[PDB]
């Protein structure tokens, strides 16, 4: 009953800086890396949760290491942070056949500069010119002033760490509200 | 907020754009070398011009973060490379004039031809035509027209050009605070680093010269031995205490004595080890060779080739419509995209080449995590040295046993070893005096030590004195013979060929120690010594991030160029030559001339 297909098998994923969130509510869920932190995946079909959040974006193979609690990097510092007490799973897979192309595909962006690090589960989609120096930009790139977003550039020939990876981050929520997501029991 | 902050973030953004534009250049260039079409030449030019435009533009921006103000030496080495400058500091007229000159020279070298004074319609390019004469002829007079003709036709053209080329390069070099063009070039070995990993531009002269005097004995006895045999080759043409006629030396310059071998083979009835026929009988194909080269590297603990390396490489001449460039090369296109292009044949020679070229790829993989500007060998000499170490161990009979190209009961024949070490010296030590003498001449010309009116005079004084080689015909200042060699006419430093040779045996001696090898230094096979590969990798992965002096120390234990390992490698031949020369002269006159 749960719409996991339209988040996993989605045709276009979002850019990590503008990462997507899908609330999963009131259904049954029937569940390359797959890394869980607060919970045993083998016991997932047995459990019950009030809500399940499914976060998705694309990322470099290099950077799949950063979607984990207590990590630092351009991706964890400036695009998608998980809290030190994260309770959920990070599913990642290689999407070279899908998200790269012979001329280069440049529709995937990540934020390269920011004046401070994101709080956990914060999202920032602002595109304000980043003033690295004392003298202010005036919307004008260059002279110690930078467009905050940076394009990826996935070609099929890149090495693995430069290739595109699709990520899904499942958070599991237990409130005193009635649980509404389960498997067999 | 500090200037190192600005530099770090400027470089952070440059790294992304640079990695991308440079990857497009690598890809377009690769597309050409594996599919020569006029369309592809266009895409190659268009992309390469975009990359160099981007780089010079960004090199000016990098200059707004003064090096003095940066502390972190990894940022500092990045900026030094980006803001390294030349030729832009000239006027726009002289900058344009310089490029007109470098371009004139480079194309009259690849298109000038020289005609046989007895068959006027036989006019031969260097590139297929004179080269075939200088590498395969045994006729004194045939070799002489070719040698002299190319230096009177193509050489004399370059003389006024080379003259003006020297003036402009020196103006450029002093405009960038160097002493002369040479001092500029020796900057490629400079290092600005604390606690004695520094290395001054003048030390390169000091070290090249000091290492060279240690070479002179081995070179003297190699020289005496070939002079003896060549006397037999060309009777009544060569003095027994004299120098060597330059046109008899095996290529167009005497850069490599290697084609002289079949005239001077020490033990004629022990034919050199050739595992070609073994390979053909075991039905090996090109894929098998490269798999085997991959196996060799895993055995010392290095990685497998990436999965992309196997999809994207071009390991054979495509044999369909396509036209390609067959010269073996090992590409680091960027973005962990590693490939080899090679027109592999099932031969023992191409077997070793695949090892040599896969060694380049191992170096490239090893430093791929360094910042973009630091992804190179520790200096200009390191990459080939590393490549050649691999070719050495894979040629040994021991390794050839363990992979079953040599029967298990095979026994090495010490006479066959002397044959192999001679052919090795004809190439390796033969070129060292040639190389040192060339760059010394070039370096002196740039310093102003040799006037224009003595250019060719001091050239041959140095050919006679240092190389033991004498010009067969008299050349006045109308000639420009040093430019009749590619690297001079195409404005490339030449000293790397000397330093990388000395580095190579420093690396091999250090690794065979670690591999607890038994006998003499040849016959060593670092195969299956993960300790040795790991010491290698600890330096390979440095890139240019540490000074090369530190990088050399990481493998061998000293921060210095050292030629004793090269001498050690050749010690067996060295003592054999000595005994071979009991009744030969050793050294040379410098007064004898074929024409005198
Ligand atoms: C290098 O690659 C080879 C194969 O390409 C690895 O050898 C194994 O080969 C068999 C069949 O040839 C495969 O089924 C295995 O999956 C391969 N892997 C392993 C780990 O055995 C070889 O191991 C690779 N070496 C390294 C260090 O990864
Ligand atoms: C390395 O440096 C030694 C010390 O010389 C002083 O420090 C260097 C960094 C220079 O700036 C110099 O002007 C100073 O007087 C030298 O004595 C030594 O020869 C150097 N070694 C090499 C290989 O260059
Ligand atoms: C869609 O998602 C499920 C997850 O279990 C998977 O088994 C399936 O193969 C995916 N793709 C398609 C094309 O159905
Ligand atoms: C080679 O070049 C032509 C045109 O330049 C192109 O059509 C072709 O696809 C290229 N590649 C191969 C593998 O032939």
């Amino acid at each position: 009953l749960c719409p996991f297909g339209e988040v996993f098998n989605a045709t276009r994923f979002a850019s990590v800086y503008a990462w997507n969130r899908k609330r999963i509510s009131n259904c049954v869920a029937d569940y390359s890396t797959f890394k869980c932190y607060g919970v045993s995946p083998t016991k997932l079909n047995d459990l019950c949760f009030t809500n399940v959040y499914a976060d998705s974006f694309v990322i470099r193979g290099d950077e799949v290491r950063q979607i984990a609690p207590g990590q630092t990097g351009k991706i964890a510092d400036y695009n998608y942070k998980l809290p030190d007490d994260f309770t959920g799973c990070v599913i990642a897979w290689n999407s070279n056949n899908l998200d790269s192309k012979v001329g280069g595909n440049y529709n995937y962006l990540f934020r390269l500069f920011r004046k401070s690090n994101l709080k956990p589960f914060e999202r920032d989609i602002s595109t304000e010119i980043y003033q690295a120096g004392s003298t202010p930009c005036n919307g004008v790139e260059g002279f110690n002033c930078y467009f905050p977003l940076q394009s990826y550039g996935f070609q099929p020939t890149n090495g693995v760490g430069y290739q595109p990876y699709r990520v899904v981050v499942l958070s599991f929520e237990l409130l005193h509200a009635p649980a509404t997501v389960c498997g067999p029991h | 907020s500090t200037t190192e902050d600005l530099a770090k973030t400027f470089l952070e953004k440059f790294n992304y754009e640079a990695e991308e534009l440079s990857y497009q250049n690598s890809l377009a260039s690769w597309n050409y070398n594996t599919n020569i079409t006029d369309e592809n030449i266009q895409k190659m030019n268009i992309a390469g011009a975009k990359w160099s435009a981007f780089y010079e533009e960004e090199s000016q921006h990098a200059k707004t973060y003064p090096l003095e103000e940066i502390q972190d030496p990894i940022i500092k080495r990045q900026l030094r490379a980006l803001q390294q400058s030349g030729s832009s500091v000239l006027s726009a007229d002289k900058r344009e004039r310089l490029n007109t000159i470098l371009n004139a020279m480079s194309t009259i070298y690849s298109t000038g031809k020289a005609c046989n004074p007895n068959n006027p319609q036989e006019c031969l390019l260097l590139e297929p035509g004179l080269d075939d004469i200088m590498e395969n002829s045994k006729d004194y007079n045939e070799r002489l027209w070719a040698w002299e003709g190319w230096r009177s036709e193509v050489g004399k053209q370059l003389r006024p050009l080379y003259e003006e080329y020297v003036a402009l390069k020196n103006e450029m070099a002093r405009a960038n605070n160097y002493e002369d063009y040479g001092d500029y070039w020796r900057g490629d070995y400079e290092e600005e680093w604390a606690d004695g990993y520094n290395y001054s531009r003048n030390q390169l002269i000091e070290d090249v010269e000091h290492t060279f005097t240690q070479i002179k004995p081995l070179y003297e006895h190699l020289h005496a031995y070939v002079r003896a045999k060549l006397m037999d080759a060309y009777p009544s043409r060569i003095s027994p205490t004299g120098c060597l006629p330059a046109h008899l030396l095996g290529d167009m310059w005497g850069r490599f004595w290697t084609n002289l071998y079949p005239l001077m083979v020490p033990f004629g009835q022990k034919p050199n080890i050739d595992v070609t026929d073994a390979m053909v009988n075991q039905s090996w194909d090109a894929r098998r060779i490269f798999e085997e080269a991959e196996k060799f590297f895993v055995s010392v603990g290095l990685p497998n080739m990436t999965e992309g390396f196997w999809q994207n490489s071009m390991l054979t001449e495509p044999g369909d419509n396509r036209k390609v460039v067959c010269h073996p090369t090992a590409w680091d296109l960027g973005k962990h995209d590693f490939r080899i292009k090679m027109c592999t044949k099932v031969t023992m020679d191409d077997f070793l080449t695949a090892h040599h070229e896969m060694g380049h790829i191992q170096y490239d993989m090893a430093y791929a995590a360094q910042p973009f500007l630091l992804r190179n060998g520790a200096n200009e000499g390191f990459h080939e040295a590393v490549g050649e170490i691999m070719s050495l161990s894979a040629a040994t009979p021991n390794h050839l046993k363990n992979i079953g190209l040599l029967p298990p009961d095979f026994s090495e024949d010490s006479e066959t070893d002397i044959n192999f070490l001679l052919k090795q010296a004809l190439t390796i030590v033969g070129t060292l005096p040639f190389t040192y003498m060339l760059e010394k001449w070039r370096w002196m010309v740039f310093k102003g030590e040799i006037p224009k009116e003595q250019w060719m005079q001091k050239w041959w004084e140095m050919k006679r004195d240092i190389v033991g080689v004498v010009e067969p015909l008299p050349h006045d200042e109308t000639y420009c013979d040093p430019a009749a060699l590619f690297h001079v006419a195409n404005d490339y430093s030449f000293i790397r060929y000397y330093t990388r040779t000395i580095y190579q045996f420093q690396f091999q001696e250090a690794l065979c120690q670690i591999a607890k090898h038994e006998g003499p230094l040849y016959k060593c096979d670092i195969s299956n010594s993960r300790e040795a590969g790991q010491k290698l990798h600890e330096m390979l992965s440095l890139g240019r991030s540490k000074p090369w002096t530190f990088a050399l120390e990481r493998v061998v234990g000293a921060k210095t160029m050292d030629v004793r390992p090269l001498l050690n490698y050749f010690e067996p031949l060295f003592t054999w030559l000595k005994e071979q020369n009991r009744n030969s002269f050793v050294g040379w006159n410098t007064d004898w001339s074929p024409y005198a």
